[PDB]
């Protein structure tokens, strides 16, 4: 028989602040729990300090000038500014800890990025000025004392290598999205199994197998495995 | 910097945060539509067009906040009742490996209610108690056997909640690393 | 009770909500039943008989029904007060056996034909409609924003009609159809059954739609 649901779609058919807070805690829960620094997002940070400060001034204005409404603006305001402090104190915490490896990674002049795209300005101020408090600190007190075959701090070369960085193959909970415009047609990565969901495919090379990810199944996952899919935000972390 | 104790995971008020900002069904008692809320991480409309005992939808730590006070009452979700509960039950029984399809949030949302919300539910709130337990006492079974797969590849979960598996987190992230470090090893 | 536009309304002995449509006109007055409860417990229970429940009604809003769901004994509530419900408004148009027979996890609710639903929506739009244009015709709007529903129930009014025009195409009864494509209002949806009758293969009823089309694009023109 004779269908028209086509015909009738035609026929019935003749950013903003709330997506804003989605990406924000997009960026916040990822954040948490890879294990490596993730580039800072430059443009929605503008955006949403700037929304902050004029919310802030409306509050002023309006307390000057029902109650709950005022209750409501407070709290919302609150709300907004615990997710911004949690990320930028999780993101310190992580430049601490690879301070000698982004030099490094800075130092290459060959390297497919700069230190600059990665960190926001204040991060750069941080890393740099806390880099020389710490050698200042362990120069005069330890090396001082040393033969000038070991005054080195960030040696590659002795019998341990003096440089940590991410361990990309840590174990990792994800659940899979699929493409985000719900356009399962395009994507040219999603294949589809058997009489099902479409899936992902991706081959883990230290054990040469491969896994399919359908959309929707949740899996413990190894990062490096997941990372490029991650990036285009086909799968979320847990 | 950070705690030691948030290095890699979240805690449950987080988890509770998490959930707060989902959408929920309300009856107001007062009537706005014709000062404005403006609120700037949501819409700003539906509160502004309430009409006494016409339903619609917020976010759920506003419909918690005005449930505070006599302006409003909140709708239980559809899934949270006597009839479905059975349901779910018997779907855990009839099939002994895999979850049933109960929502991320539902242990959450559920001791949400139960404290916030105790009068506005239409079952007797002492059987709710009793069938959400049941659900919880099974898939606490279903986990004890899974965890002897833990190996050094993947693992796939299905219907796992988001409390459950913040519950398991450290212990099968952990052991599955190790395993990964004693294979590596050899080949290397 | 009166409706929230003042129509008159009561509910019977049998559980059907009944209201009296153009009251305003003694030779056009005229009784209407909208609502039979029993029938949607009947299909809300799977198709069973679940005489332990009752419906306690309260208030009309607009198109939907504020009542009590009662269990047990006693067929009205009782303290503390429970939660009040909503419940739309459907016009009777169906049978229990050929649902069943339509039919043939235990409890869920009866499938329907897609030709009952779309029925029952031109039924149900055509009397939202008049009934909403009756209350602005005497009484205007009090919000400001109602004729935006009528154009809202004009549109399901017209889109309900394509879904039982194609069904009469695919069926080839032409007379049928085109006795059901007088009934369309505008004219995107006219040009909509031009291309399902094309679809159908039926260049006659191309060819009188178009006539129509031309007819009444006269008639607008005038």
């Amino acid at each position: 028989d004779i269908n028209i649901d086509d015909i009738l779609a035609e026929l019935d058919k003749e950013v903003s602040p709330q997506q804003d807070f989605s990406d924000l805690m997009k960026s916040w829960k990822n954040e948490r729990c890879s294990p490596e620094l993730l580039p800072y997002p430059h443009q929605l940070m503008k955006r949403l300090l700037n929304r902050i400060s004029m919310q802030s001034q409306l509050i002023e204005n309006i307390s000057m000038g029902s109650k709950l409404p005022l209750l409501c603006m407070e709290t919302e305001l609150e709300r907004l500014k615990f997710v911004i402090r949690s990320y930028i104190r999780c993101r310190l915490s992580k430049i601490d800890k690879f301070s000698l490896y982004l030099r490094q990674l800075n130092e290459d002049e060959n390297s497919l990025i700069s230190l600059t795209d990665l960190l926001s300005k204040d991060e750069i101020k941080y890393h740099d000025t806390h880099s020389l408090i710490w050698l200042k600190l362990v120069n005069d007190s330890i090396l001082k004392y040393m033969p000038e075959e070991l005054q080195a701090i960030n040696d590659t070369e002795g019998s341990v290598n003096m440089i940590d960085e991410p361990d990309w193959n840590k174990f990792v909970f994800i659940h899979v999205n699929g493409p985000p415009d719900g356009k399962w047609n395009e994507d040219p990565l999603l294949q589809e199994n058997e009489f099902g969901k479409p899936c992902y495919t991706v081959t883990i090379p230290d054990l040469k197998e491969e896994v399919e990810l359908t959309i929707g199944s949740i899996y413990v996952m190894r990062y490096e495995v997941i990372r490029d899919l991650l990036r285009d935000d086909k799968v979320a972390l847990i | 910097s950070l705690p030691a104790h948030l290095q890699q995971t979240f805690s449950p008020e987080e988890i509770q945060f998490i959930v707060e900002n989902e959408p929920i069904k309300i009856f107001p008692r007062i009537t706005t539509r014709q000062t404005r809320w403006q609120l700037i991480t949501t819409d700003d409309k539906a509160l502004n067009n309430m009409v006494a005992m016409r339903s619609t939808e917020v976010v759920l730590w506003i419909a918690l906040l005005l449930k505070q006070q006599s302006k409003c009452s909140i709708v239980a979700p559809q899934w949270l009742t006597t009839k479905e509960l059975d349901r779910k039950i018997q779907y855990e029984k009839t099939h002994p490996d895999r979850f049933s399809e109960l929502p991320w949030n539902w242990l959450v949302l559920a001791r949400i209610l139960f404290n916030k919300a105790k009068d506005d539910f239409h079952d007797p709130i002492h059987e709710l108690r009793g069938k959400i337990q049941d659900l919880r006492e099974i898939r606490q079974i279903k986990v004890l056997k899974g965890l002897k797969y833990l190996n050094e590849s993947h693992l796939q979960l299905d219907n796992l909640s988001l409390l459950e598996i913040n519950e398991l987190r450290p212990f099968i992230t952990e052991i599955m690393d190790k395993l990964r470090e004693i294979h590596t090893a050899s080949l290397t | 009770f009166f409706s929230s536009y003042g129509d008159p309304c009561i509910f019977g002995s049998d559980n059907t909500l009944l209201l009296l449509s153009k009251w305003r006109s003694p030779e056009e007055s005229k009784w209407l039943p909208i609502l039979d409860s029993n029938m949607e417990i009947w299909k809300m229970s799977g198709g069973k008989e679940t005489t332990d429940i009752h419906v306690w009604p309260l208030a009309l809003a607009y198109d939907t029904l504020n009542c009590i769901l009662v269990k047990g004994k006693h067929i009205w509530p009782e303290f503390p007060l429970p939660l009040p419900s909503e419940m739309e408004i459907r016009m009777p148009v169906f049978v229990k056996s050929k649902l069943l027979e339509e039919n043939k996890e235990e409890d869920k609710e009866i499938q329907i034909p897609v030709s009952m639903a779309a029925e029952e929506e031109y039924l149900r739009s055509k009397v939202l409609s008049e009934l909403l244009t009756d209350t602005l015709e005497n009484d205007g709007e009090m919000y400001g924003n109602e004729n935006e529903v009528l154009a809202a129930l004009n549109g399901a009014y017209d889109k309900a009609l394509l879904r039982l025009f194609a069904s009469a195409c695919s069926d080839q009864n032409v007379e049928k159809a085109l006795s059901l494509a007088h009934e369309l209002k505008q004219d995107r949806a006219l040009t909509a059954a031009v291309k399902i009758s094309e679809r159908a293969e039926l260049p006659s009823l191309v060819k009188k739609i178009n006539n129509i089309r031309e007819a009444r694009y006269e008639q607008q023109l005038k």
